[PDB]
């Protein structure tokens, strides 16, 4: 059930962890407490896909008040994806950084936000302005 | 749209 | 198709040699508050590497990879004698588990550019690697700024992953 | 300043939820539907509900209650315009909007509510540009999402160059039962269908009264646009100076301008209805429909809805031209006429029974409300005069137009 979901979520092929995280945010849609599977979807975050990072960022966005001490395992990934040459993934990282309301996290996140308020492509600046 | 159109002029300066 | 970690106390140059194996540069990197995961394709066995930093708020957050976990690398910080003691206590906390059992140990002697650094024998005798039952361990001297000794330790690691020709 | 855009459905279960601020709890949506049932079962219904200190702004689509909570002094016009733009974005991706699209497209609807709004502040909602980095089938976001021209991706190429207009009138009417006309206003909507190549600069020129007065032609046929509401694309400062309508068009269908003028001329279709309602016995409808408009244009498919009593039975329909169906789902006789020429007068006489034992509750008196559609016939007299295609590339485009009059709420109050 959720254990076989975690087994698919600890795989090596992309087309099982992708269906895993889509199944996770379909379980979140119908109103399930899938909060216990938090630090195992975040292993399936640092992906070459961008159609998948939106879903993982969404899961982080909903389930950080309920897993607040667990949520410190995304900060390096936010400051890692706030360097990428694609402006869409930078602005996605910036509008994800602000939505996580965890008081152990926002202290660390002022440096890439300072980097992105002066960034070039004005999609990420119009994101970072509201992220302030 | 079953009906038909009518051409309007371009310049009319 | 075998996975591997990089844990240990922070400021050990472990993300340094991680992106040295990944890219081949000396990368500029902040202290890794969360984690890092990429992969390395070499010797036809994918070395998927999982760095986790060594801050005190993320020391209890190492167990969350230990489900479906096949390898282990402990990256020492030999240039801090006042922190290698708590690194050893962290290591004996980590190797006191019943869930990490097939994962062989792999010690990397990292940051080998200072003359204060020890050899591959004094660090072993201090950390007590001979007294580790059911643990296939091997220490390896790796210099981060050059990149020497990395792939030889990975070759021993690939001898530990598969057991064939 | 929205807090959490939900999507409810007709029962109170959340098809999709997406909070932007975290200043409203996620289990506040379960308090919505009992509050709406409580406020509707005492007649104090409003779009702004109140659960303590959390306000529920909501619109009601087909199956959907697009509730979007807030907590502060929320900008309500912003929230409601954002809700109808969410409805328009979903209906431009998903050609209907029901529960069968929200539970199938959660791959893309969470990405849309990720994209449209940040922190409560709507930021990118033009769907024809939004189809270029949020797809159900990602690259860099376009320079259209950056630049001032934020509704037109550059480099669109067609082989032909066609600009289709639609100066669609809509006569409103509300005739009181004494026989006089109360509110007879006309709401036109020039609704374009653009197919051009590049970044053109059109200059639409109407026969606007202020333009013909500033020119000096204030004695010919000039429509008096009382209020004009343009699209975003029309540069409004140049319109405010000297009544020039210059705009860089989008690609596809949109509503360019939505004018509104009053009219003190006769109604187009006039419905002289009488009612012989004997109590407990029967009812009769000697309704005649005289077409006041010109002899040349033909009112296609008029449907003079006429409200019958709720419990009438066993009807008879002596008409002159056009079929009558009695529709009892709505309690009305939809007297349809297919071709209804101007100047004629077609008479209908319905005849029902009525139940002998009386009803339990009163019913109210809905209006006779016709559904006419007169093509090639603008009531207000607006004439499009030109449409200057200006393009740096330089080509001869083919503008087009057609004229339709419809109904707005063409109601007529009854006996
Ligand atoms: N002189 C010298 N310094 C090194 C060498 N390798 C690593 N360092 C230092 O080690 C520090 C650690 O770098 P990082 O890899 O980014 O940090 P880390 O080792 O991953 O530790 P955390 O990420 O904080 O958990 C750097 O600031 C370097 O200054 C080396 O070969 N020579
Ligand atoms: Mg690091």
């Amino acid at each position: 059930e959720i254990f076989e979901l975690k087994a698919e979520l600890n795989s090596d092929k992309k087309e099982k962890k992708k269906e895993a995280v889509k199944k996770v945010i379909a379980s979140m849609t119908v109103g399930k407490d899938v909060s216990a599977l938090f630090p195992d979807v975040v292993n399936c975050m640092q992906t070459d896909n961008l159609e998948l990072k939106k879903l993982v960022y969404l899961y982080l966005m909903n389930y950080a008040k309920s897993q607040p001490d667990m949520a410190i395992m995304a900060v390096n990934t936010f400051v890692k994806d706030c360097e990428d040459p694609n402006p869409l993934i930078r602005a996605l990282a910036v509008r994800t950084m602000g939505c996580i309301r965890v008081d152990k996290i926002t202290e660390y996140l002022c440096e890439p936000l300072r980097k992105c308020l002066k960034d070039e492509d004005p999609y990420v600046r119009k994101t970072a302005a509201v992220c302030v | 749209t079953s009906y038909d159109y009518c051409r309007v002029p371009m310049e009319d300066g | 198709e075998m996975r591997i970690l990089m844990v240990g106390l922070d400021a050990a140059g472990k993300t340094t040699i991680l992106y040295k194996l990944k890219l081949g540069e000396i990368v500029t990197t902040i202290p890794t508050i969360g984690f890092n995961v990429e992969t390395v394709e070499y010797k036809n066995i994918s070395f998927t590497v999982w760095d986790v930093g060594g801050l005190d708020k993320i020391r209890p957050l190492w167990r969350h990879y230990f489900q479906n976990t096949q390898g282990l690398i402990f990256v020492v910080d030999s240039n801090d004698r006042e922190r290698v003691n708590e690194a050893r206590e962290e290591l004996m906390r980590m190797l006191a588990e019943d869930e990490l059992r097939d994962a062989v140990l792999l010690v990397f002697a990292n940051k080998q550019d200072l003359p204060n650094a020890m050899n591959a024998a004094e660090i072993t005798d201090k950390l007590g690697l001979h007294s580790l039952r059911h643990r296939n361990w091997y220490i390896q001297a790796t210099c981060a700024t050059s990149g020497d000794g990395l792939y030889e330790g990975l070759d021993w690691l690939s001898n530990q992953l598969r057991n064939q020709k | 300043s929205a807090s959490a855009v939900y999507v409810l459905d007709l029962k109170g279960k959340v098809l999709i939820c997406r909070n932007y601020r975290g200043d409203v709890d996620m289990s506040e949506v379960e308090h919505f539907m009992p509050i709406l049932m409580e406020k509707e079962e005492e007649g104090m219904l409003s779009p702004i509900l109140a659960h303590g200190g959390v306000r529920f702004m909501w619109i009601k689509h087909n199956n959907l209650y697009l509730v979007a909570t807030s907590k502060k002094n929320a900008c309500v016009s912003l929230v409601f315009s954002f809700l109808y733009k969410v409805v328009q974005v979903f209906s431009e991706y998903f050609k209907e909007l029901e529960e069968e699209s929200i539970r199938d497209n959660f791959v893309i609807i969470y990405e849309l509510l990720d994209e449209l709004m940040d922190f409560g502040y709507p930021q990118t909602t033009d769907s024809k540009i939004l189809q270029e980095y949020i797809t159900q089938e990602a690259p860099r976001p376009p320079a259209t999402v950056t630049n001032a021209v934020s509704w037109r991706s550059e480099g669109i190429k067609y082989r032909k160059n066609e600009v289709f207009l639609d100066v669609i009138e809509a006569v409103n009417l509300l005739v009181s039962a004494n026989g006089n006309v109360l509110r007879s206003e006309i709401v036109g909507s020039i609704k374009m269908r653009v197919f051009l190549s590049g970044m053109p600069e059109l200059r639409l020129g109407l026969n606007d009264k202020v333009l013909f007065d500033n020119t000096g032609r204030g004695k010919s046929k000039s429509v008096e646009l009382e209020d004009v509401k343009f699209h975003q694309c029309v540069r409004l400062s140049r319109f405010e100076n000297d009544r020039t309508i210059s705009f860089i068009p989008p690609d596809g269908e949109f509503e360019l301008m939505s004018y509104r003028l009053n009219t003190h001329v006769k109604p187009l279709i006039w419905i002289e209805s009488v009612i012989e309602k004997h109590s407990h016995s029967r009812i009769e409808y000697m309704v005649k429909a005289k077409s006041q408009f010109k002899r040349r244009s033909t009112a296609n498919n008029v449907e003079i809805h006429i409200p019958v009593p709720n419990d009438a039975d066993s009807p008879k329909f002596k008409t002159t031209v056009g079929s009558v169906k009695w529709v009892p789902e709505n309690s009305e006789i939809v007297w349809s006429v297919k071709s209804f020429p101007g100047g004629k007068e077609y008479l209908m006489r319905a005849h029902f029974g009525l139940p002998s034992v009386e009803a339990e509750d009163k019913e109210g008196k809905p209006p006779i409300s016709v559904k006419f559609e007169i093509p090639y016939f603008t009531t207000s007299g607006i004439q499009v005069r030109y449409l200057k295609i200006i393009e740096k590339s330089g080509y001869q485009a083919l503008p087009w137009v057609r004229y339709i009059t419809q109904n707005g709420d063409y109601q007529l109050r009854t006996q």
